[PDB]
RNA sequence: UUCAUCUAGACAGCCGGACGGUGGCCAUGGAAGUCGGAAUCCGCUAAGGAGUGUGUAACAACUCACCGGCCGAAUGAACUA
């Protein structure tokens, strides 16, 4: 009955942890029912976002710590009011669909997953400025 | 810098700069970055 | 050139747009008169949105879904009395329930005519759906448009 | 140069900037080096 | 004592969301969830009733059912002597 539906959630959750190779941890503090319903329409193509209770995810994560292991250290991020955005797109393009659009006075990206990695979405906000002047400012340390 | 030390030792060694490239280096110099500080180099300095 | 947005549904012949039109210096019977050029197809409830540029009679009556639905019934009469209280519950519109959701300008917010037209069929709380039918869970068993629609 | 980022890079990660932590580096990456090139990098260092 | 809920996070407390078809249909001065007749459909959903109440002339505004954040382990009913 209620074991019924919860287990159905473990199902469609486990399925996204496998299929999609990437993941965002977004925070929807406040954020209307109308805001969310329109980040769907914006990301309908590639990404798909899934929501739920904290205590349902800390378990389901560990519920399969067997296979798919590096979702393990996703747990010290699945606290507060969090949400999941699974995708198979590049970095930058997705985050700005989220971080920006349908914001009023929007939701926030707090951590990103890509094959056992934990991006702060702050080392993702790169502009080839400290990355081009490191393939060159060290070339003056070579010339 | 942390994500600009071995990445610069990659921006002055080997040849190109693939994801499977620096990962056989930082995980070989007995001192890697953070694995995510590495995959970033396969994004912010492309081509 | 000025700008605004006011909307008032229903549509009989062409009648006062209250105080919202008033403190704007449109007119009473004139804003209602330029709302006849709109209310013409159909003749039973609409959804008009009048635009306001200084004094502009822009009665662009945007498409009401329950109206493209109700209008897909038959015809008969127009006003006054109907020997009781009027009725309209028969229309087939089998492949017109989705040709209506197809007219749902983006909107829908779902999986094309699969979910848009399974809800427009639901919006029919007045007609009789595909030929001889009803609604409810006879929508979950639909096979048309969809792949052709999307 | 090639041994300029393997004998000057292993000198910041605690490694014998010579031929055990610079020449074997080419070996641990499938690259044909020489027993007198890193030595030519060891000499040019002085 | 028994039965039911509960670490797959209950109960209670404070706190967030409380959506789209859509002012759904008859009906009328006007009735858009809320004087009122009959249905209670879908979408999207973690969740949102074609609507619990407050309220407007009719919208607004608030509230709630429903979901969540926080916490951390008990809670509900029927009994026995
Ligand atoms: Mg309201
Ligand atoms: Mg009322
Ligand atoms: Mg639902
Ligand atoms: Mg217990
Ligand atoms: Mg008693
Ligand atoms: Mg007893």
């Amino acid at each position: 009955g209620i074991r019924e539906k919860k287990a159905e959630y473990f199902a469609k959750l486990r399925e996204y942890l496998e299929e999609y190779k990437s993941l965002f941890v977004v925070g929807v503090d406040n954020v209307s029912s109308q805001q969310m319903h329109e980040v769907r329409k914006e990301l309908r193509g590639r990404a798909v976002v899934l929501m739920g209770k904290n205590t349902m995810v800390r378990r389901a994560i560990r519920g399969f710590l067997s296979d798919l292991p590096d979702f393990e250290k996703l747990l010290p991020f699945v606290k507060g009011n969090v949400g999941f955005v699974f995708t198979n797109e590049p970095l930058t393009e997705i985050k700005n669909v989220i971080v920006s659009n349908r914001v009023a006075a929007g939701l926030t990206v707090v951590q990103v997953y890509d094959n056992g990695q934990v991006f702060p979405s702050s080392i993702l906000d790169i502009t080839d400025e400290e990355l081009v002047s490191h393939f060159v400012s060290a070339v003056s340390t070579i010339a | 810098m942390s994500t600009e030390s071995a990445l610069s030792y990659a921006a002055l060694i080997l040849a190109d700069s693939e994801i499977e490239i620096s990962s056989e280096k930082l995980l070989t110099l007995t001192n890697a970055a953070n694995v995510p500080v590495e995959n970033i180099w396969a994004d912010i300095f492309a081509k | 050139m000025p700008p605004k947005f006011d909307p008032n549904e229903v549509k009989y012949l062409y009648l006062r747009a209250v105080g919202g039109e008033v403190g704007a210096s449109a007119a009473l019977a004139p804003k209602i008169g330029p709302l006849g050029l709109s209310p013409k197809k159909v003749g039973e409830d609409i959804a008009k949105a009048t635009k306001e540029f200084k004094g502009i009679k822009v009665t662009v009556q945007l498409k009401i879904q329950n109206r493209q639905a109700a209008a897909s019934v038959v015809p008969s009469a127009s006003s006054l009395v109907i020997t009781a209280l009027k009725e309209p519950p028969r229309d087939r519109k089998k492949d017109k329930n989705v040709k209506h959701s197809g007219n749902i300008q983006l909107d829908e917010i779902i999986e094309i005519a699969r979910q848009m037209r399974d809800k427009s069929f639901g919006r029919t709380l007045a007609s009789v759906t595909k030929e001889i039918l009803g609604t409810a869970q006879s929508v979950g068993c639909r096979v048309d448009f969809k792949n052709p629609h999307d």
